[PDB]
This record gives structure tokens, C-alpha cells and sequence, in this order.
């Protein structure tokens, strides 16, 4: 009992030491031990305190180097033997952070268990080439059918999430991991997307929340969990998103295929700042770092969808940035926004007008675009785009009388924003995505009244299954739609509205 | 469970100030010579295995 | 059973519709639908008696 | 060395032995069993409910 977990704590002490450099702590203050010593030290390299801490050494000055501690203050004193670990940051790689929460070191947070792994690699690892790269054509799907359609994701793609905290900020993120769940079923790696969600500056107590969730939509186990903390350290903030994205190598490199979702890097980025001032480094605008800049696209060009040269895998990445007031003229959105390819802009008017959590999806844009999106999917989904296009500038003169071609537009379109309405944590399968959304193209929801939307979608769907699920299999399985099915589809939609 | 659990953790505490009184009783012995002694032996066998 | 006492109910607030009243459909409907979603959620909330006394 | 002999010393010494049951039920609930799950009364008793409802009933009217 007492005695067992004794004999484990003395095991833990067995084994004689046996030092080699050291340096010595001339003082200590503001997290910046200034050593003497450790004539020799790689860029980077972890040095483990007399205090235990480790820490990083971000200035190598030239008769004392300015180590970064990892920790609090009170642990380290002057005069403090400071062993040279010799080994750059390096995080375990392997399958066995698969339904794990570890911190930054890799230490399992959740304590479910040590990390089976296969290599522990280094933080920061260079970008893959030019040639190693090759065309997304595979989408990655979030069960969100305005996030699959309107805004076409594949896999290998770094796209941004800008928008406000907390109007599930969170849950945007965590619906595409439920509906890859589906994919994760399905055998293969490039479908079992080993999803890694990387919370920077979050509270345990939020955190818990998550690890929980994930659970109990039985994703968290092909999860992983990168936590860094609100309070804990700006070192292990700052390489926390570096270090998880060579996580992230294994499985690409290994032909899988997996999403790392950064929120928010505007934590890292306040790390970073600390780390930098403190380091007397000069802050960039807003005092952030100017080289932030060369952090994040250092960081953020990782994530790739290779080619068969180094093996079709991917690293989907979706950086997650927080603003307070959509400031995307602010230094670190301008930066990340420059970075990405494509944007998801979430906005708060949608979020009071029911679209909880809510998207701006005129806001939103793709530059990466349709051909990581199904054909099937593709097809029956052109029509929306400019239907709600129309809607947009017709929802300019809608607050009374107007021509008939407006107000036309106005019905379809009301009917539309009801339809792309969804709730926390409902992911849909695609062949569910796909009939949806030619019911709208060929104006059958107007008829159905509005607040009889809700009530027209669970019995359509059901209405589908039952007449042809044979149909909605076809569509899956197909993967395209063939205009014999799209017609039969079309008699299927109007005999729904019927009843 | 709660409380026996709460019981686990103060014995744990109950027996940290013991260690720290075993501490004492090797900071006072000859131990204090015998194993220093032992450290400065165990030095140059590892010094001289350098 | 219960949802079978509430639906011949419905049908006789239609038959005394045919007739005068009403005022007694309505003490009856009441008293029925009450003790049939109390009873539901009841019978919901009882959890068999036992825990692991094994595991703790 | 210095680890076996700490260890071997602190563990041998030290084992803690609990407190009293007392102390242990005075920081836990304890437990003792309910009773009664409620014994009402049949409804609406007597011939008085059967005058009622014969007398009360003639509710139809021009």
C-alpha cells in the first residue's frame, strides 16, 4: 500500500548519479538564469537544473548563457549546478500518444499511460519541399454541410478558423473529429484521421471538459490531447504547437493521414512575447515579436499533403485565431491570414440570430477550393453558392415590397439559413449532406414552411431511407451522382413535400 | 472511498516527516562518516574508471 | 395501458362535445395525464437497489 | 548506497498504523435505512362518490 508505493519512490531514487558539465547559476531572475559554464550546448538543448527544471537557452551569450527556465522562480537559488541534458527538444512519436492527453514533455497529463513510441524528435523539423508535395484531391469531411460544401476542405491543408471565443469556438473544431469518426471506422489510414488538438493557454478545469467529451463520443482514441495550459510555462507554450506538429510527421510520414487543430496560436503567440521580452529580444508590433511571422510559417508549412515520392499521407492543420473584434488588420491575424490557405470567419451577428455556434460563411472563403470536395458533393452543390449569393444582396432590401424575382430569392433563401443551422456536436453523413442540398437547390424546401424546416429534415431523411435507402447507399458507395439517381432523387424530394 | 483515500495521501504526509527525521539520524552518526567516506571511495572508482 | 386511458379520452372530449360539458372530460383527462408523466419519470428515476460493495 | 540505507532505515521504522474507526466514520456519511414509501388512501371512499357521480351526471341540456 503505503510500502508498495514506497518501494516504487526509492526504485525511482536506485542508481547512482554521475555528473559531467555543469554550469553554475550566477543569478536568477525572471525566468532567466544566467549560468556559467556549459561551454558546449546545441541550439535548443534541454538543461536540467539542480532544481530539476529544465530549460531551453534562447541567448548563448558569450562567457554565460541565458538559460529560459521551464518553471517557477522559487525551485531555482543562486549557485545552482546546472546539468547539460545534451539532447535538443524532443517529443515520443509513435501510436501510443493515440488516446492520450500528455503535456509538452509528453508526460500523459491524464496519466492513462507512458507513451509507446518510436522515436522521440526534435521540436522544429524543416518544411517538406516543393517535390514532396503533391494535390489535395482527398476532402475531409466535418458532418457540417455548409463547412463541407461552401467552405470544400481536403487533407494536407492549412486553412484558418479567425473568429470570437467561446461561441464554440471549441465545438466548430470538435464536430469534424466526430464526423471522422465515421472515416475512422472506414480501414483505411487516410480515412483514420489520427486527430491531435493542440490547446494552448486553455484551464485544466476546461480541458477536463473536452478529454471528457471526446470520450463520450468514443473519439478519444485516435485522439491526441497536446495540453498547455493557461498557467503553465511560455516555453512549453511556444514549442507546444512545434513539438505536436512532428507528431503530426509520424503519421504522414507513415501515409496516414491526420488534422491538427491549433487553438488558439494567438497564446502562442503571447508566449512567445514573453519569452522574448524577457530575453530583451526586441517585441514586434503590438509587442509581439516581429519574427513571430517566421514562427508561424516555419510551423504552419510542416503541415502537408505529400506525394508518393515520400508516400501519399497528409497533415491537415487548421489553426484556430482568436480575435475581439474580428481586427484582422491586427499584426498577428495579418500574419497568420497570409500564412493559410483559405479562412473560416465566424461572426457574432449569426451567433444572436440562432446559428449557434455561428459562421459568416460570406466571410468565410477557400483557396484551396472544390477539388478537395466529393463530386458528388460538388454537384449538387453549385447552385447553393449563388443562390445564396443572390440572397445576400437581396437580404439588403428585405426589411419590404419588392419584385417577385426578389422575393423569390428571399423565400429559397430563408428556407437555406434555417437549413444550415446546427447545434453543438451533430455531425451528418454525406449521404445525407448531399440530399439536403438539392431539396434547396430545386426550391422544394420553400414551400415547406419555415419553422417546418426542422420538422421537413428529420422526416425527409427518413423518408429517403425508407423509400431508397438503396439510393442513399448508391450515393455513398457511387460517389457520384448519375442523373437516373438525381432524377428519381428529384420524384422522391416532391413526393416528400407532399407529405 | 473518500476518506480512505484522504487517509492514504496523510499517511504519505505522516511518513514525509519521518524521512525527514531518518535524515537527521544519518546527518549525526558516524555514518555520517562511514558513507561520506563510502562517497569519497565510490568517487575514485568512478574517477579512475574515467 | 395509461396512453390507451388518454386516447379514448381525446375521443370523448369529441363525444361530449356532442353533448353538453366537458367540465368533468377535463377532471378526468387531468388526472390521468398527471399520475401517467409522473409516474414515467418515476419509474425513470428508480435505479435498483445495490452498489458494488464488491469493488468498494 | 546512501539511497538503500535511507530507504532501508525510513521504511523498516516507519509505518504509519490508522486512526479510530471513530475518527473515520466522523469524516464520511455513514448510513442508516429509509423507511415508508408512502401508503395514501383509496380515492374518493363510500357511497358518497356513488350519489355523486350518479346525481352530479346529467350534464347535457337543451
Amino acid at each position: 500500500e503505503v510500502s508498495s508505493i514506497l518501494e516504487e519512490r526509492i526504485k525511482g531514487v536506485s542508481d547512482e548519479a554521475n555528473l559531467n558539465e555543469t554550469g553554475r547559476v550566477l543569478a536568477v531572475g525572471d525566468g532567466i538564469a544566467r549560468v556559467f559554464g556549459l561551454n558546449n550546448i546545441q541550439a535548443e538543448e534541454l538543461v536540467e537544473f539542480s532544481s530539476g527544471v529544465k530549460g531551453m537557452a534562447l541567448n548563448l551569450e558569450p562567457g554565460q548563457v541565458g538559460i529560459v527556465l521551464f518553471g517557477s522562480d522559487r525551485l531555482v537559488k543562486e549557485g545552482e549546478l546546472v546539468k547539460r541534458t545534451g539532447n535538443i527538444v524532443d517529443v515520443p512519436v509513435g501510436p501510443g500518444l493515440l488516446g492520450r492527453v500528455v503535456d509538452a514533455l509528453g508526460n500523459p497529463i491524464d496519466g492513462k499511460g507512458p507513451i509507446d513510441a518510436a522515436g522521440r524528435s526534435r521540436a522544429q523539423v524543416k518544411a517538406p519541399g516543393i517535390l514532396p508535395r503533391r494535390s489535395v484531391h482527398e476532402p475531409v469531411q466535418t458532418g457540417l454541410k455548409a463547412v463541407d460544401a461552401l467552405v470544400p476542405i481536403g487533407r494536407g491543408q492549412r486553412e484558418l478558423i479567425i473568429g470570437d471565443r467561446q461561441t464554440g469556438k471549441t465545438a466548430v473544431a470538435l464536430d469534424t473529429i466526430l464526423n471522422q469518426k465515421r472515416w475512422n471506422n472506414g480501414s483505411d489510414e487516410s480515412k483514420k484521421l489520427y486527430c491531435v488538438y493542440v490547446a494552448v493557454g486553455q484551464k485544466r478545469s476546461t480541458v477536463a471538459q473536452l478529454v471528457q467529451t471526446l470520450e463520450q463520443h468514443d473519439a478519444m482514441k485516435y485522439s491526441i490531447i497536446v495540453a498547455a495550459t493557461a498557467s503553465e510555462a511560455a516555453p512549453l507554450q511556444y514549442l507546444a504547437p512545434f513539438t505536436a506538429a512532428s507528431i503530426g510527421e509520424w503519421f504522414r510520414d507513415n501515409g496516414k493521414h491526420a488534422l491538427i487543430v491549433y487553438d488558439d496560436l494567438s497564446k502562442q503567440a503571447v508566449a512567445y512575447r514573453q519569452l522574448s521580452l524577457l530575453l530583451r529580444r526586441p517585441p514586434g508590433r503590438e509587442a509581439y515579436p516581429g519574427d513571430v511571422f517566421y514562427l508561424h510559417s516555419r510551423l504552419l508549412e510542416r503541415a502537408a499533403k505529400l506525394s508518393e515520392k515520400e508516400g501519399s499521407g497528409s497533415l491537415t492543420a487548421l489553426p484556430v485565431i482568436e480575435t475581439q473584434g474580428g481586427d484582422v488588420s491586427a499584426y498577428i491575424p495579418t500574419n497568420v491570414i497570409s500564412i493559410t490557405d483559405g479562412q473560416i470567419f465566424l461572426e457574432a451577428e449569426l451567433f444572436y440570430k440562432g446559428i449557434r455556434p455561428a459562421i459568416n460563411v460570406g466571410l468565410s472563403v477557400s483557396r484551396v477550393g472544390s477539388a478537395a470536395q466529393v463530386k458528388a458533393l460538388k454537384q449538387v452543390a453549385g447552385s447553393l453558392k449563388l443562390f445564396l449569393a443572390q440572397y445576400r444582396e437581396v437580404a439588403a432590401f428585405a426589411q419590404s415590397d419588392l419584385d417577385a424575382s426578389t422575393k423569390q430569392t428571399l423565400v429559397r433563401g430563408e428556407r437555406l439559413t434555417q437549413l444550415l443551422k446546427q447545434n453543438q456536436y451533430s455531425p451528418l453523413a454525406t449521404e445525407e449532406q448531399v440530399p439536403l442540398i438539392y431539396a434547396g437547390v430545386n426550391g422544394h424546401l420553400d414551400g415547406i414552411e419555415l419553422s417546418r424546416i426542422g420538422e421537413f429534415e428529420s422526416s425527409f431523411l427518413s423518408y429517403l431511407k425508407s423509400n431508397h435507402n438503396e439510393l442513399l447507399t448508391e450515393i455513398r458507395e457511387k460517389g457520384e451522382l448519375s442523373k437516373e439517381l438525381l432524377a428519381s432523387l428529384k420524384s422522391a424530394t416532391e413526393s416528400f413535400v407532399a407529405t | 472511498v473518500r476518506y480512505e483515500a484522504s487517509l492514504r495521501q496523510l499517511e504519505q504526509r505522516q511518513l514525509a516527516k519521518s524521512v525527514i527525521s531518518r535524515v537527521q539520524s544519518e546527518l549525526g552518526n558516524p555514518k555520517f562518516q562511514e558513507k561520506v567516506l563510502q562517497q569519497s571511495i565510490s568517487e575514485i572508482e568512478q574517477l579512475l574508471s574515467k | 395501458a395509461k396512453s390507451a386511458a388518454n386516447k379514448l379520452d381525446w375521443a370523448k372530449v369529441i363525444s361530449s362535445l356532442r353533448i353538453t360539458g366537458s367540465t368533468a372530460t377535463q377532471l378526468s383527462s387531468f388526472k390521468k395525464r398527471n399520475d401517467e408523466a409522473r409516474r414515467q419519470l418515476l419509474e425513470l428515476q428508480s435505479q435498483p437497489t445495490e452498489v458494488d460493495f464488491s469493488h468498494y | 548506497n546512501v539511497i538503500q540505507d535511507l530507504y532501508l532505515r525510513e521504511l523498516k521504522d516507519t509505518k504509519l498504523a490508522p486512526s479510530t474507526l471513530q475518527d473515520a466514520e466522523g469524516n464520511v456519511k455513514p448510513w442508516n435505512p429509509p423507511q415508508k414509501p408512502n401508503l395514501p388512501e383509496l380515492e374518493l371512499q363510500g357511497p358518497e362518490a356513488l350519489k355523486a357521480y350518479t346525481e352530479q351526471n346529467v350534464e347535457t341540456a337543451h
